[PDB]
């Protein structure tokens, strides 16, 4: 789902609203965002908190 | 800077102490020094195969 999103919001969203007589364009999904995914036993390990 | 030395140095004395804070070893490695191209203390990058 992440993957059509970012395909649609970065190659698809612009053509299809930059055409003649379309109006107000809305996208169902997110974009990507880098996910930093922790770990509470690394993050012990080296004495950090986030 | 970048340039590679033109000596070649080699490891020896691995050490076992694993330091607390960072959670890493150190290891020892001899490089000849004959036109005192490096000085002690200097921050340095090392190849190891």
């Amino acid at each position: 789902q992440e993957d059509i999103s970012d395909y649609v919001a970065a190659n698809m969203k612009d053509a299809i609203s930059r055409t003649s007589g379309v109006g107000d364009v809305q996208l169902f999904g997110s974009q990507y965002a880098m996910r930093i995914w922790m770990n509470p036993n690394e993050l012990n390990k080296f004495q950090l908190t986030p | 800077d970048g340039i590679k030395f033109p000596q070649d140095g080699t490891l020896e004395f691995s050490d076992v102490t694993v330091d607390q804070t960072t959670g890493s070893i150190t290891l020892r490695a001899i490089f000849p020094n004959p036109d005192h191209t490096l000085l002690p203390g200097m921050f340095v990058r090392a190849r190891l195969e």
